[PDB]
């Protein structure tokens, strides 16, 4: 019944936006197991220390995982108001939370390398009236309801992606656009944990 | 289905600065670029940038970056472009016009055009030129007349007849380098009206650069 | 970036003939994602064909669109002459989107007997600068008109000038203005001034006469 960090290791791990969940109620975990075959780069949590996210337990453990290079590791964070932390991946400020900001080494085998970091840049909606526009905020985890239009990557610089909603509802071109960043040699990832405890249960526990 | 309209041939000096205006009349800017689109006299369209006033972004070919800056005014709904630092190369007629999104990038309705003339020569005004219609020509079919414009330099000179009424056999020929900078076009029209060849008293001609508005009567001499 | 072909360029067909027009392309793009776009004599370029594929809201189906991957051929199935315009194929595919050489469609209908006409000068820039005379050459087809300046029955050099309008929409004609402008004040002797016009249409070269 160990926790299943196999998924995490094959593939093309998907962009920011439309970043996987793995969600594990009843498991064990030894993270370092999993941290030794990554070169960890940054690891800062909020509401619980760096250290203390390796041992106690927990009601469920979820983690997401996505290709994001270190060249915007400021963008990454609740103290952000950029396009990374508001339409593209927000996570619950509620609850605890770790995040990693890690990299691929060369013996590692089997992580592909997409061919370039893309992110939504902006995701508006223009209402059925004459011109007013109201931007559209991702809430806790929400997929950024832009995903529709925006590919799994942007294909250039400065994209530009609109859809019409059939009328009512709501008549409103749920705009949207995509930016990209260069590649890099080694795939830099980004992982973020939202532990969360329970009432008077605890499931997934350190693996010693 | 929003016509697109622009403004007007600036003439500027190689080492200037130009900010052509397309305007969307209707006062809707939709989910709906404007893409600019060069033309070199007698060639081939090229692409110059796009824009998005509902989300602000931009977006420059290679050649063309570090020299120009399209911008928008979404409340206003009016889009500009501004070439700064060009030379004398860039003397072209520029349109712009309406994109689609990320697949659908074609460029739907375009506009008039606006024909930039950069080089530090001169501004010069549209001498309008005698007209003196033929006495003995056809059995009334076609009496031709037709007033002539010589001696200006930028272009345009738009040359309608009756202010844009007799719309039927105004022949406009393009204009044609003299022995100085300065080039002519001639206008002509017929009437069947022929004794007295009269109402064509407008020959109303606009001068961009100049503004100068010059109109003369027909008299069969 | 993609360098593009296109079709031979101006084309001869006679109204009711199928017009094929070309656009291979150098670097390999999308089997649709081509737009073919006419613009008229001194207009706006207004689409025709999107995707290479589908048409444009409002445009007569006798623009065929087709071809892929490489080639792209737009057929029009019968030719009117209000499509006397040049077309450009673009390659919306890659980027930046590299618009076509373009090709110009000349529909060959008639043979039109032109109508030669002088307009001398008169006293108005008689009383300033430098004069000129002018020969108009109003209705004629084709393109193959050429004028030569008679002064005094004597022939002239080549300090004319001449302009030809492209074809009419619906007319199809092509009308001219050889002008002659001279030095203001030589008008004294050079009693006769004249425009003479060699056509596939009528037998002669057709001189004219000015004294006045």
């Amino acid at each position: 019944v160990e926790c299943d960090f196999s998924p995490l290791l094959s593939g093309t791990p998907p962009q920011v936006y439309n970043f996987k969940r793995l969600v594990f109620t009843n498991c064990n975990y030894n993270l370092t197991k999993l941290l030794s075959l990554f070169s960890v780069n940054d690891f800062t949590c909020s509401q619980i220390s760096p250290a203390a996210i390796a041992s106690n337990c927990y009601s469920s453990l979820i983690l997401d995982y996505f290709s994001y290079p270190l060249s915007m590791k400021s963008d990454l964070s609740v103290s952000s108001a950029g396009p990374i932390s508001q339409f593209n991946y927000k996570q619950s400020f509620s609850n605890p939370t770790c995040l990693i900001l890690a990299t691929v080494p060369h013996n590692l085998t089997t992580i592909t390398k997409p061919l370039k970091y893309s992110y939504i840049n902006k995701c508006s909606r223009l209402l059925s009236d004459d011109r007013t526009e109201v931007p559209q905020l991702v809430n806790a985890n929400q997929y950024s309801p832009c995903v529709s239009t925006v590919p799994s990557t942007v294909w250039e610089d400065g994209d530009y992606y609109r859809k019409q909603l059939s009328p009512l509802e709501g008549g409103g071109w749920l705009v949207a656009s995509g930016s990209t960043v260069a590649m890099t040699e080694q795939l830099q990832m980004g992982f973020g944990i939202t532990v969360q405890y329970g009432t008077d249960t605890n499931s997934v526990c350190p693996k010693a | 289905q929003v016509q697109l309209v622009q403004s007007g041939a600036e003439v500027k000096k190689p080492g200037s600065s130009v900010k052509v205006s397309c305007k969307a009349s209707g006062g809707t800017f939709s989910s709906y670029g404007i893409t600019w689109v060069r033309q070199a006299p007698g060639q081939g369209l090229e692409w110059m940038g796009r824009i998005i006033p509902i989300l602000g972004i931009s977006r420059s070919v290679q050649k063309f970056q570090g020299r120009i800056t399209i911008t928008a005014d979404k409340s206003t709904s009016t889009a500009y472009m501004d070439l700064s630092g060009l030379t004398s190369d860039d003397t072209a007629v520029y349109y712009c016009a309406r994109e689609g999104g990320s697949g659908y990038d074609f460029f739907d309705y375009w506009g008039q055009g606006t024909l930039v003339t950069v080089s530090s020569a001169s501004t010069k005004g549209p001498s309008v030129f005698p007209l003196a219609p033929s006495s003995k020509s056809t059995s009334g079919g076609t009496a031709a007349l037709g007033c002539l414009v010589k001696d200006y330099f930028p272009e345009p000179v738009t040359v309608s007849w009756n202010s844009g009424a007799l719309t039927s056999g105004v022949h406009t020929f393009p204009a044609v380098l003299q022995s100085s900078g300065l080039y002519s076009l001639s206008s002509v029209v017929t009437v069947p009206s022929s004794s007295l060849g009269t109402q064509t008293y407008i020959c109303n001609v606009n001068h961009k650069p100049s503004n100068t508005k010059v109109d003369k009567r027909v008299e069969p001499k | 970036e993609i360098v593009l072909t296109q079709s031979p360029g101006t084309l001869s067909l006679s109204p009711g003939e199928r017009a094929t027009l070309s656009c291979r392309a150098s670097q390999s793009v999308s089997s649709s994602y081509l737009a073919w776009y006419q613009q008229r004599p001194g207009q706006a370029p207004r689409l025709l064909i999107y995707g290479a594929s589908s048409r444009a809201t409002g445009i007569p189906d006798r623009f065929s669109g087709s071809g892929s991957g490489t080639d792209f051929t737009l057929t029009i199935g019968r030719l009117e002459p209000e499509d006397s315009a040049v077309y450009y194929c673009q390659q919306y595919g890659s980027s930046p989107w590299t618009f076509g050489q373009g090709t110009k469609v000349e529909i060959k209908r008639t043979v039109a007997a032109p109508s030669v006409f002088i307009f001398p000068p008169s006293d108005e820039q008689l009383k300033s600068g430098t004069a000129s005379v002018v020969c108009l050459l109003n209705n004629f087809y084709p393109r193959e008109a050429k004028v030569q300046w008679k002064v005094d029955n004597a022939l002239q050099s080549g300090n004319s000038q001449e302009s030809v309008t492209e074809q009419d929409s619906k007319d199809s004609t092509y009308s001219l203005s050889s002008t002659l402008t001279l030095s203001k004040a030589d008008y004294e002797k050079h009693k006769v001034y004249a425009c003479e016009v060699t056509h596939q249409g009528l037998s002669s070269p057709v001189t004219k006469s000015f004294n006045r």
